[PDB]
This record gives C-alpha cells, sequence and structure tokens, in this order.
C-alpha cells in the first residue's frame, strides 16, 4: 500500500484527461450536488482507470487536481477499493470468484484450468500482457456459480472446458459470448423453470381500488 | 454488449434531463 | 481471594458497638475493616480512659500493647495519627 | 433548563444537552478508558475501548460518541463493560510488537497502563504478528509505525489542529497503515505535537530518541521564550541537563500544543 | 403458496423486454400520478399496512424507516439512496431486478421520493456490475424521455432526478453509513449510528437507504394495496421475497416465491432437490455468509421467515440459501468466509480489524487440524468479543458463522484436531 | 579509546587517575561486531528474531523484510536480514 | 554470541534497583540502535539483591558467580560499563552454564 | 491522557545546584530539601504548612480543562 | 570443564560545549 518513485510509475508519467475524457469528467461533477465535486473522486478515478489501467501516482495527482481535493484524499480512495489498479494489469485481468458459492461447484478447478492455459499462477500476469489472473471474492451472480469476470464480461455457469475455450477466443480473436454458457435461461432453474408461466398480467390487473 | 465508456457517455446524455443541483453554500467543505 | 470468615466480621462489629456504647464520650468512629480488624478512633483525651477499659474489662481484656506508632498526614490539621494496636 | 439529568451509577449528574456518555462520566468524576478520543480532536470511535453499559440496554454504547439521553445510567464498572475492555485490550495487544524496552513511550504509554488496569492478565494470541515498514516523516518524528493502533488521532490533528491534511489511512483490513502514501515529509510547525498525541510510541521524537525514560525525568513547569505567545511548557530535566520540553495545558495561551521551535 | 397473478416482480429471468415498452406492456408506471396525488401520507399507510419488511440484510419495518425522514424539512434537501450493491455472498437476488425489470426500480424510486420528499435518488450499483448499470442507465434515460422522471414527473408537480453511482468492489460499501461516505467520495468506512441517517446522511442532508428489492416492491404494493401484500405472510415477516438457492442442489435459481415457506418446500418445489438426496445435507446457510448455518435436523422443521429463523438462532438476511452436501469440509467452507471478511472489513474499528484476522489465523489452523481442541472454545470467546463491540454489523456478521460451526459441528472440528495429533 | 570514545584529555584534570594504573577499554568493540554479522537471508515477507534460543534471547519481535531496499534490523540484536 | 552487547538501555534495571546503585544514561549509537553510553554499578551501594538479574528483558545484566573481588581502594569497587563488560567476557562461559541450568525455574 | 496525577495539590521546594561529580560523572546535589515534595489534598491546608514551617509560598491556582462541546454528528456537516 | 587497577571514569562525553572565542583579533 506504499508507493515508491520508479521510472515507470512516477508523477513524471504523463497523464491528462483526453479532451473527450475531460468532457466526461464534468458530466460526473454535475450529477453530484452543486457545490460538491469531491464526491466525484471515485467516478473520476474510475475514468483515469478507464483511460489507463496502470493509473500511476501521476494519474491520482491529476485526479485530485481536477477535483481540487487533498491529494491524499484521492490516494486513500484508490488504495481502499480493489476496482482501481495502482499497478499495470494485463489486457484481460481475468478475475475468478473463489468464495463459498463458487468454491462450491469447484471454482478452484476453473482456476486451475485458467492457470494451466495461461501457464501462470493465480496473482501473476502472462508475459503476453493480455492476461492477468486474480482470485477475487464474491462477484455477485451466485446462482450461476462457476464464474469469471473479465472486464465486466461476467461470464457465468462455466465448466472448465468453457473457460479454456473462452481464453482461446480472447487469446486469438474476438471475445467469447458475454454472459453464461449453459442451458439455463438466465437464473431460471437449470432445466427450464417452474414459475412465472402465466402471461404477464395486464396493466391495472387487480389494482387496488383508488 | 457495452464499451468501457458506455456508462459515462450515457450519463453525459442524461444531463439534458436534470435540474440544477443544490449546494451547501460553501467554497469547499 | 482471601478466606474471609464472616463469623469474625460480625463478632468484632458487635464488640465495636459494645465499646461505642460503653464509652460514648471519647469514641468518634468505629469500623471493622474488610480485613477483619477493628479500629476504634478516640478523641485524644480518651487515651487513658479507652485503653484502661480495654486492658481491664472482663468482656474485653486487651492485656498487651503490640505497637504505638504515628503516621504523619501533613495535610491533616492534626498532623500525627497515634495508632495503638492491642491484643 | 438544558440540564439533562442522567445517573452515572446513580449520581444523577445533570448535564447540558449533547453531553456524550464519556463527558458525563468526567463530570460525575470518573474517567472512561480511551484510545482514539482527544478533547480538542473530533470524535472518531476507531478504538471502541470505551464501550460502557447504559442500564437496561441490550448492547454497550460508545462513550465518546453516544450523546447521553435522559434517564440513562452509565454503569461503568459493571461485569459487562469490563468484558468489553478485557476483550478489546486482547485485540490491540494481539498485533502489537512487544518492544516496550525499545518504545521510549515506556512509562508514557496509555496502552500498557490501560492494559494493566483495564486489560487481562494473559494473552491467547498464539498466532503470528504483523509488521509494517518504517518510513520517514521528517527529521523530528521517528515513526516506528508497527506500533500504531490505527487510532486516527494523528490524521485528525494533522488536519484539524494543523492544516496539513497530509497524513492519511491507506488500505483496509489489518494492513491499514496510517502513513503518507508517497514519502513526503510532514513539514509544518505544530508538527512535534503528533508525538505527544499518539498514545502509542509508534512515532516519537527522534532527537529525544533514547536519552531517558520518563519516571526519572524531574518535571519543572515554566514559560516558552522562543515566541511571544508565551506558551506554557514543562521542562523535563534529568540529573541537571534538560532532556525534553513538552507542552502543559493553558486554556487561553497554548491549549496542550507547543511550536516545533520551542521543543 | 403464490400465484403468477399474485407476484410483485413479474419479469424475472428476462424472456421479456426490460425496456419501457415491455415494462408498460407488463403494467408498470400505472396511474403513478394518482399515487403521488394520494400524498406521501397515503403511501406510508400503504407500506405500514403492507407490513413490508426491509428486504435488505436486516429487515426493519419499511413504513417506520421511511416515516422517520417524513419529519418536516429543516432547509436541507432530503435524499433517497438505493443500495444496488449485491455484496452479500450467495446473493444474486437484486442483480435480477435491475438487469431484467429496471423500470420497476425507476418508478419505485419516484414513489420512494414522494414518500420522503427526496429531490433525487442515487443508486449505488456495485462497480463490478458494469454491464448491469448501463442497462439501468438506459432505462432511466427513457423514463426521462417519457416524462416519467424529471421535473413534473408524470405531470405530477413532484420533481425527481434519479442517479446511478459506481461502486468499487467493496462489500462494506454496502453498509448504510458507508454507502453514504462512498457517495460523499471519502473512504468507504461506516460512520457511527447515533446521528442516524435520517437526521444526517448523504452530503449531510436527510437521507434514507433501502435494499433495491425494498424500493422495487413499494410501487406494486402501493398500486395493489397493503392488504394484498399483508395476506401472503404471517405477522411481521409478511410478503413476497426473492429467495436464491446456490450450491449442492439440482437447479440453482432465484425463485421469487412467497415468504414463510418451508425450507424444504422452497428447495423442493423449486430448486429441484438437494443434490444427492435431501439426506446429503451437512448444513444450510439461510441468509448468506453473514447468517449462521443451520444443520439438517433443524432445517426442514424450520421455514424461511425472519421470526422463525431468529427462533432458530439464524437470520433470514438476504435469504440467500447456500447448501453444503456431506461432501464438503465445512471447517474450510466457513474458513474462506472468514478469509472473505479479512480481505474486506474496513479496519476502522479495533474489534473487527484484529479480531477477524485472529479468527482467520485460528480457522486456517483448524482446517489443517494443527490447533489443539481447547482452542475451539477460545474462538468462541474471541467471537462474542467481536459480536457486540463492532462499530458496524460486519463484525456482527463475521462472528455468527464461527459461532454456528462451533455450535453444531464441534465434534467434527475436534476430530480434525485429533487427526493431526495422531500422525504427528 | 572506549566504545563512545571516552578520552579524558591531555589537559583534563582527571586523566591524572591512570597515572601508574591502566584504563579499562574494550577490544572487539561491539559497534563493529554486528556490522561483521552476515545478513540473514529469508524467504518470508516477515521474520521473527528470538535472539536465538528463545527464553535465553530477547522478547520475540517480527521484522518486515519487505523491501530489499532495507534489511530489517531487529532493534534488539542489530541483525540485518536480507529478504 | 555475535558480539553485540545485550543491554538495550531500557533502564528498568535502574528503576528496580533498591539501592539506587545502577546509573544509566543512553543515546542512539550511530548504528541507530539503542545502547548505554554510561552504565555504572556502584557495588558498595549494591546490596546484591539480584532483582536486576530478574528485571532485565534481554537479561543483559546478570549476577555472576564470582564472589572474590575484594579491592584495595574504594574507587575500584565502583564499576563502569567497561569493567562490567570485561567481567562479562571473562565469566561468560560459566554465566551461560548457570543461566542454562536455572532458566526453566524462572 | 490519564488525569489521576492532576488531582492532589503538591508543594515543591525551589530547585538548587546539581554539579557533575568528577570521579564518576554522577549528578551531585548540596540541597537537602530538593527531592522532597509533600502532597496536600487542598490549597488551604498546603498554605498552612508553609506558614507554620516558615517557608515562603507562591500558590498557583488549579487550572482545569474547560468544558468542550463535542458531537460526532457535527463534523459530518459538509456545510462546516 | 574437561598497575592493573581498574581506574573508574565517566564514559559519557563533554555535553555542554562552550563558545570558542574568535582567534581572529578585532
Ligand atoms: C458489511 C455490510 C454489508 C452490507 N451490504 C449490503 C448490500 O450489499 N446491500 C444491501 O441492501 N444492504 C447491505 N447491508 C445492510 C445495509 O447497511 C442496510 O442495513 C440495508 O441495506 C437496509 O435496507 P432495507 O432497509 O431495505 O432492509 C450491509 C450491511 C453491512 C454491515
Ligand atoms: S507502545 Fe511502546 S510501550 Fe506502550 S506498549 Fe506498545 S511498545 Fe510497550
Ligand atoms: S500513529 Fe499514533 S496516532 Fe497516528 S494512528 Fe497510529 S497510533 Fe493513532
Ligand atoms: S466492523 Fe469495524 S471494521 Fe469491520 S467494517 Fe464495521 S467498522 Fe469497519
Ligand atoms: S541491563 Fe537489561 S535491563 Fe538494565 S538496561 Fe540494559 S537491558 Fe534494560
Ligand atoms: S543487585 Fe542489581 S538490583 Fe540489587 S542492588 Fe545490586 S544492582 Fe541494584
Ligand atoms: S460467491 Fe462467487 S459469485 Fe456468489
Ligand atoms: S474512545 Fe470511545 S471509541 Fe475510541
Ligand atoms: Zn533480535
Amino acid at each position: 500500500f506504499v508507493h515508491r518513485d520508479t521510472p515507470e510509475n512516477n508523477p513524471d508519467t504523463p497523464f491528462d484527461f483526453t479532451p473527450e475524457n475531460y468532457k466526461r469528467i464534468e458530466a460526473i461533477v454535475k450529477n453530484y450536488p452543486e457545490g460538491h465535486q469531491a464526491a466525484a473522486v471515485l467516478p473520476v478515478l474510475d475514468l483515469a482507470q478507464r483511460q489507463n489501467g496502470w493509473l500511476p501516482i501521476s494519474a491520482m495527482n491529476k485526479v485530485a487536481e481536477v477535483l481540487q481535493v487533498p491529494p491524499m484524499r484521492v490516494y486513500e480512495v484508490a488504495t481502499f477499493y480493489t476496482m482501481y489498479n495502482r499497478k499495470p494489469v494485463g489486457k484481460y485481468h481475468i478475475q475468478v470468484c473463489t468464495t463459498t458459492p463458487c468454491m462450491l461447484r469447484d471454482s478452484d478447478s476453473i482456476l486451475e484450468t485458467l492457470q494451466r492455459k495461461l501457464g501462470i499462477k493465480v496473482g501473476e500476469t502472462t508475459p503476453d500482457k493480455l492476461f492477468t489472473l486474480i482470485e477475487v471474492e464474491c462477484l455477485g451472480a451466485c446462482v450461476n456459480a462457476p464464474m469469471v469476470q473479465i472486464n465486466d464480461n461476467y461470464y457465468e455457469d462455466l465448466t472448465p472446458k468453457d473457460i479454456e475455450e473462452i481464453i482461446d477466443e480472447l487469446k486469438a480473436g474476438k471475445v467469447p459470448k458475454p454472459g453464461p454458457r449453459s442451458g439455463r435461461f438466465c437464473c431460471e432453474p437449470a432445466g427450464g423453470l417452474t414459475s412465472l408461466t402465466e402471461p404477464p398480467k395486464g396493466p391495472g390487473f387487480g389494482v387496488q381500488a383508488g | 454488449d457495452y464499451n468501457t465508456y458506455t456508462f459515462l457517455d450515457l450519463n453525459l446524455d442524461l444531463s439534458k434531463f436534470r435540474l440544477p443541483q443544490p449546494s451547501s453554500g460553501r467554497e469547499s467543505p | 481471594v482471601r478466606p474471609r470468615s464472616d463469623v469474625t466480621h460480625k463478632q468484632l462489629s458487635a464488640f465495636g458497638e459494645y465499646v461505642a456504647e460503653i464509652l460514648p464520650k471519647y469514641v468518634q468512629q468505629v469500623q471493622v475493616s474488610c480485613l477483619d480488624e477493628l479500629e476504634i478512633c478516640i478523641h485524644p483525651d480518651g487515651v487513658i480512659p479507652t485503653l484502661t477499659f480495654l486492658r481491664d474489662h472482663t468482656n474485653a481484656q486487651f492485656k498487651s500493647l503490640a505497637d504505638l506508632t504515628a503516621v504523619d498526614v501533613p495535610t491533616r490539621q492534626n498532623r500525627f495519627e497515634i495508632v495503638y494496636n492491642l491484643l | 433548563s438544558n440540564l439533562i439529568e442522567v445517573f452515572v451509577d446513580g449520581q444523577s449528574v445533570m448535564v447540558e444537552p449533547g453531553t456524550t456518555v464519556l463527558q458525563a462520566c468526567e463530570k460525575v468524576g470518573m474517567q472512561i478508558p480511551r484510545f482514539c478520543y482527544h478533547e480538542r480532536l473530533s470524535v472518531a470511535g476507531n478504538c471502541r475501548m470505551c464501550l460502557v453499559e447504559i442500564e437496561k440496554a441490550p448492547k454497550v454504547v460508545a462513550a465518546c460518541a453516544m450523546p447521553v439521553m435522559k434517564g440513562w445510567n452509565i454503569l461503568t464498572n459493571s461485569e459487562k463493560s469490563k468484558k468489553a475492555r478485557e476483550g478489546v485490550m486482547e485485540f490491540l495487544l494481539a498485533n502489537h510488537p512487544l518492544d516496550c524496552p525499545i518504545c521510549d513511550q515506556g512509562g508514557e504509554c496509555d496502552l500498557q497502563d490501560q492494559s494493566m488496569m483495564f486489560g487481562s492478565d494473559r494473552s491467547r494470541f498464539l498466532e503470528g504478528k504483523r509488521a509494517v515498514e518504517d518510513k520517514n516523516i521528517g527529521p523530528l518524528v521517528k515513526t516506528i509505525m508497527t506500533r500504531c493502533i490505527q487510532c486516527t488521532r494523528c490524521i485528525r490533528f494533522a488536519s484539524e489542529i494543523a492544516g496539513v491534511d497530509d497524513l492519511g489511512t491507506t488500505g483496509r483490513g489489518n494492513d491499514m497503515q496510517v502513513g503518507t502514501y508517497i514519502e513526503k515529509m510532514f513539514m509544518s510547525e505544530l508538527s512535534g505535537n503528533v508525538i505527544d498525541i499518539c498514545p502509542v510510541g509508534a512515532l516519537t521524537s527522534k532527537p529525544y530518541a533514547f536519552t531517558a525514560r520518563p519516571w526519572e525525568t524531574r518535571k519543572t513547569e515554566s514559560i516558552d521564550v522562543m515566541d511571544a505567545v508565551g506558551s506554557n511548557i514543562v521542562v523535563s530535566t534529568r540529573t541537571g541537563e534538560v532532556m525534553r520540553i513538552l507542552p502543559r495545558m493553558h486554556e487561553d495561551i497554548n491549549e496542550e500544543w507547543i511550536s516545533d521551535k520551542t521543543r | 403458496s403464490l400465484k403468477d397473478e399474485d407476484r410483485i416482480f413479474t419479469n424475472l429471468y428476462g424472456r421479456h423486454d426490460w425496456r419501457l415498452k415491455g415494462a408498460l406492456r407488463r403494467g408498470d408506471w400505472y396511474k403513478t400520478k394518482e399515487i403521488l396525488l394520494k400524498g406521501p401520507d397515503w403511501i406510508l399507510g400503504e407500506m405500514k399496512t403492507s407490513g413490508l419488511r426491509g428486504r435488505g440484510g436486516a429487515g426493519f419495518p419499511t413504513g417506520l424507516k421511511w416515516s422517520f425522514m417524513n419529519k418536516p424539512s429543516d432547509g436541507r434537501p432530503k435524499y433517497l439512496v438505493v443500495n444496488a450493491d449485491e455484496g452479500e455472498p450467495g446473493t444474486c437476488k437484486d442483480r435480477e431486478i435491475m438487469r431484467h425489470d429496471p423500470h420497476k426500480l425507476v418508478e419505485g424510486c419516484l414513489v420512494g421520493g414522494r414518500a420522503m420528499g427526496a429531490r433525487a435518488a442515487y443508486i449505488y450499483i456495485r462497480g463490478e456490475f458494469y454491464n448491469e448499470a448501463s442497462n439501468l442507465q438506459v432505462a432511466i434515460r427513457e423514463a426521462y424521455e417519457a416524462g416519467l422522471i424529471g421535473k413534473n414527473a408524470c405531470g405530477s408537480d413532484y420533481d425527481f432526478d434519479v442517479f446511478v453511482v459506481r461502486g468499487a468492489g467493496a462489500y462494506i460499501c454496502g453498509e448504510e453509513t458507508a454507502l453514504i461516505e462512498s457517495i460523499e467520495g471519502k473512504q468507504g468506512k461506516p460512520r457511527l449510528k447515533p446521528p442516524f441517517p435520517a437526521d444526517v446522511g448523504v452530503f449531510g442532508c436527510p437521507t434514507t437507504v433501502a435494499n433495491v428489492e425494498t424500493v422495487a416492491v413499494s410501487p406494486t404494493i402501493c398500486r395493489r394495496g397493503g392488504t394484498w401484500f399483508a395476506g401472503f405472510g404471517r405477522e411481521r415477516n409478511s410478503g413476497t421475497k426473492l429467495f436464491n438457492i446456490s450450491g449442492h442442489v439440482n437447479h440453482p435459481c432465484t425463485v421469487e416465491e412467497e415468504m414463510s415457506v418451508p425450507l424444504k418446500e422452497l428447495i423442493e418445489k423449486h430448486a429441484g432437490g438437494v443434490t444427492g438426496g435431501w439426506d446429503n445435507l451437512l448444513a444450510v446457510i439461510p441468509g448468506g455468509s453473514s447468517t449462521p448455518l443451520i444443520p439438517k435436523s433443524v432445517c426442514e422443521t424450520v421455514l424461511m421467515d425472519f421470526d422463525a429463523l431468529v427462533q432458530a438462532q439464524t437470520g433470514l438476511g438476504t435469504a440467500a440459501v447456500i447448501v453444503m452436501d456431506r461432501s464438503t469440509d465445512i471447517v474450510k467452507a466457513i474458513a474462506r468466509l472468514i478469509e472473505f471478511y479479512k480481505h474486506e472489513s474496513c479496519g476502522q474499528c479495533t474489534p473487527c480489524r484484529e479480531g477477524v484476522d485472529w479468527m482467520n489465523k485460528v480457522m486456517a489452523r483448524f482446517v489443517k487440524g494443527d490447533a489443539r481442541p481447547a482452542e475451539i472454545d477460545s474462538l468462541w470467546e474471541i467471537s462474542k468479543q467481536i459480536e457486540g463491540h463492532t462499530i458496524c454489523a460486519l463484525g456482527d456478521g463475521a462472528a455468527w458463522p464461527v459461532q454456528g460451526l462451533i455450535r453444531h459441528f464441534r465434534p467434527e472440528l475436534e476430530d480434525r484436531m485429533q487427526r493431526f495429533a495422531q500422525q504427528h | 579509546i572506549t566504545h563512545t570514545g571516552q578520552v579524558y584529555d591531555e589537559k583534563d584534570y582527571r586523566r591524572v587517575r591512570f597515572v601508574d594504573r591502566q584504563k579499562e577499554v574494550n577490544e572487539n568493540f561491539a559497534i563493529d561486531l554486528i556490522a561483521q554479522q552476515p545478513v540473514n537471508e529469508v524467504e518470508h515477507r516477515i521474520i521473527a528474531c528470538d535472539g536465538g534460543g528463545g527464553a535465553l534471547g530477547h522478547p520475540k519481535v517480527y521484522i518486515n523484510l519487505d523491501k530489499e531496499t532495507k534489511t530489517g534490523t531487529c532493534g534488539y540484536c542489530g541483525l540485518q536480514f536480507k529478504q | 554470541p555475535s558480539g553485540e552487547e545485550r543491554c538495550i538501555a531500557c533502564k528498568l534495571c535502574e528503576a528496580i534497583c533498591p539501592a539506587q546503585a545502577i546509573t544509566i544514561e543512553a543515546e542512539p549509537r550511530a548504528d541507530g540502535s539503542r545502547r548505554t553510553t554510561r552504565y555504572d554499578i556502584d557495588m558498595t551501594k549494591c546490596i546484591y539483591c539480584g532483582f536486576c538479574q530478574e528485571a532485565c528483558p534481554v537479561d543483559a545484566i546478570v549476577e555472576g558467580p564470582n564472589f572474590e573481588f575484594s579491592t584495595e581502594t574504594h574507587e575500584e569497587l565502583l564499576y563502569n560499563k567497561e569493567k562490567l563488560l570485561n567481567n562479562g567476557d571473562k565469566w561468560e562461559a560459566e554465566i551461560a552454564a548457570n543461566i542454562q541450568a536455572d532458566y526453566l525455574y524462572r | 491522557s490519564g488525569v489521576n496525577n492532576t488531582k492532589k495539590w503538591k508543594m515543591e521546594f525551589d530547585t538548587r545546584e546539581r554539579w557533575e561529580n568528577p570521579l564518576m560523572g554522577w549528578a551531585s546535589t548540596a540541597d537537602p530539601l530538593s527531592n522532597m515534595v509533600l502532597t496536600f489534598s487542598a490549597k488551604e491546608d498546603a498554605i498552612a504548612f508553609a506558614e507554620k514551617n516558615g517557608w515562603s509560598y507562591d500558590v498557583e491556582e488549579k487550572k482545569v480543562p474547560k468544558p468542550k462541546s463535542k458531537s460526532y454528528g457535527a463534523n459530518f456537516s459538509w456545510n462546516k | 570443564p574437561t598497575p592493573e587497577q581498574y581506574v573508574p571514569y565517566s564514559t559519557t562525553r563533554k555535553k555542554i560545549h562552550e563558545w570558542v572565542p574568535p582567534s581572529t583579533p578585532y
């Protein structure tokens, strides 16, 4: 949680919101209450992350500058949240959920598959710089337990084979099917569903009088 | 089915439908 | 925890009243400490009278003087606190 | 009017509205044990070493924080508010590095005493301890911050009494370290007060590193001559040479703080 | 039990347009103006009579909660905060509402504000869900276009401006006082409760926080009346709730079934059945990781409603059912939940910071079996020190799974103790 | 001369004492002895330092050899540890 | 064993000395470590209670076995750090054996 | 931060010479009443001790911390 | 197991250091 000057990451590293980015930045500012800009540090810090994954010390300094807050204030926000990365990350940053729901259903095996294909251990980045694996905690979407969020893709209900296959598409080509890869309709019961069979009731159906 | 800047850009658009926000009345907390 | 015997705490308390009634005149305070010890406090004039009653009373014979000492509380107007311990 | 009547164990100390549980204990005469609360620093509730038990209430309350209400009885020496301190002190000590014969806040520790008085006789932390990395906060304050009980007094003083707003918390979990994210020295007047205000000896004075130990220091109360505010100060002398000058409280002139120059 | 005719959320599992056109077809935004016209009072009577309990981690009577910030404005704008952070492990409950039936949320927020005079509401969807929010954002844009939201909503004079705030991967952000601070832009560390959120909240203005399910059901309840909702349940735990079943079961799914239904029935009628036969149930986690797990003999006897669970010593919570077959090392299952909490608690308070790390170290040794048998009740005592002393509830939450493992599975942990001692 | 180089001086009025009697000073000064001690390489981020021998050592402390930039030095033994 | 003197100048041996015998003043050695510039046991003041042996956390000050140190002059009895360190080096082998035998008891 | 040593009044005699000792460098004092600090419960009683013993006295009024108003809610005020 | 008198002295340093008069005459 400490930063040390290094040529690759220093205030020297250049960072400035693209003319387009700066536009975005203000959009954030007015969404928040007037006279309140500090509240936008996170959303902004997020766009610095959108700009560049590394988000070096220089980038946080700019965020504080644009948002006119104590610089530390930005440093504290970046350190507290895992969403922000203070180190460069690979192109994909595959994040495997390895907590109880996912542990159940063998998320670890998926992790193993991922590690094997990437030929890298969890918490390590391929030299290709396209893949970075991390064992993240509950990412929501548990009904579909096997799971691996990739830059929000949030693939779900995946069996080990599917995982490698997904990596294949990413390794060389377009992205795999955003979302789960199973027969279940969303989070409907695996084989079909036993609820909500009736057609949607009409507007005003059984509306309490007045 | 969304690019990284889908949300923020959408939010920029949402501005056409928002009242001027209120303020505490100070330069900075 | 020390092995307190309430049997004592009571008997000594009862004697403390006994003495307080027998010599209303000089006894100012009487208390049996939680350490099972009685410490009648007397006006300085009652030195002779209170001791003599304890040395020569059938229901309270206190024949030997274990010690005579004087703590000094400088704050206290009466600096010294002569303490006589009797058996 | 404006005199809430609350019973501190039955003393019915009538206090003004907004009096915190701790403040009532002070008035009645008691002093609730406390790590994160300083009178002239904002209430933070970080340590929760002050948990007390208002009568007829399910949970114990944070003294420094709960505004006392009407009819409450702040049972302080209950069988509960002692398990609420015997069990917190278990935690502060668990991750603590026992280098008390290095910590020059040896006899000046509000954490050993509170342990010796509101803590337990023995430890059960058979697991391992943590360690943080000593950094440089400047040439006056030696931050051996593996000592820090994350009480956030510094981050307050450094923002509220002095306007430095540099020191801050970094991270979450048991490796929240309260040190400057980038190594920028804490350069400001009023800087040395952090020493006096950190009850732990994590960051202490570097010149007065290891020259003495507080029981020995004979303490003579005198006046600051370096500046014209005439701040009250206590000169701590051992065997005839001054070893340290630390503030002594004067409501009107220096209320518990002294300049970097005059110490 | 529950009929499709009698269902609050009627667009689950998609299959239908999540957009306004489809939502309108389904019957959303019905006489919304009339509802607002009924007046804030009328809405809270509805919620009160409804007996709608908070669908969040802890259920507080919705009516009372909303009522508090119904006191007259003191010149600070009142606000609405809707927590769309699906932090609780095992809970995909809320994600469904936004992803599939978002417009219901939008109207709910509007109805929500009318109930409490919030100029605006901010929805904190967890940043993890980037895809989810965009959809919600889109729907909101449409509603503004429709006039549904914005100035003179639905023509009704009320002005409401809804927002969406990015979460940043923190379970604690979910906490009521901490959601605010993240909204405020400071570090997400729960503030204390004594100045309650109503009195002081986001941006120091009157504020109220609701589980997204709680905000979503308020319009349907308002339109369909309090009694309807009241009838489906018993006493306080009265209402329709989305229950999720994840783990060791034939078909994991978010049913939406009515409340107070037998645990067995819920996992029986829906969820297929316990994978490997009901008897292959080492334990059930009813409300998610925070609530204590209940072992099999207690479970079918008990049913899923908050009153029944508190009798059982467990919490309905997010009603996330996590099931563990006899094929799982519970000592390690609960151990990762303590690992789930050491990687996540803010560290603001002393009891949670060191205590949760202390239990994590002991729990890891317990899984190995290195620790001696006497240490097991030691963790009992460490557990309650954390339970009543923490600034927020997460320390409350960390202690309960530990307490459950010792309470019902004490013999198994002793054997793991024994197993290591034997091989030396 | 000595550890902290005590040097009653050519002009002091105390150097008179050693006349016809030697001074007590130390060879193998400690100041240089630990400097002569090799840096204990370790694998773990943090390491202990019983001082060697447990009860017969120093109160055990855990040192953070986390930065190769600095070899942690237990405040008690002056032993540098090389990550 | 490395050669670094055990004392780290916590100075509680001075605190618990019943006779006021031990005088300790310290300053950070250039190494940055904490060491005693002056450690003076006045043996004539000392009543050989052995509490200093007890009190030391690093157990730097020990009651050594030798009892035969009678001296012609009073000054010789006053002992500075160099005499005690020299006394320590001479008797370290037996002191180590003695502490080895009795530490379980303590 | 403990206040149990700021309760009882103490009267302390004026400090005197503390010259270094030539043989060992120990501090040496010629003033007998130096280390003596008597503790008195109330200001009136301490003044009495000085008068009957004939020592000159210069009493300093107790200064106790002024009541300070604190409330966790107050700092959460963005306004101020 | 199969002239040398210890002269006592203070090992501390000068402490208070006085101001050397300027050797430059004025
Ligand atoms: C550590 C922690 C995490 C929480 N996470 C969530 C969450 O993700 N979603 C949520 O609705 N409530 C969460 N809560 C509970 C909220 O603080 C609050 O009590 C609840 O959202 C109120 O909603 P309701 O009034 O609709 O029940 C959490 C509480 C704690 C202590
Ligand atoms: S702070 Fe220094 S003194 Fe107080 S306990 Fe921790 S180490 Fe011992
Ligand atoms: S440094 Fe001292 S003051 Fe600052 S937090 Fe750590 S302990 Fe509290
Ligand atoms: S319990 Fe204390 S530490 Fe854990 S989250 Fe709530 S506040 Fe932060
Ligand atoms: S001898 Fe032992 S006790 Fe006396 S100072 Fe040196 S270390 Fe501390
Ligand atoms: S033995 Fe150690 S402690 Fe006892 S008197 Fe001599 S020096 Fe002081
Ligand atoms: S635990 Fe992995 S998503 Fe629920
Ligand atoms: S003093 Fe009460 S919480 Fe720290
Ligand atoms: Zn060591």
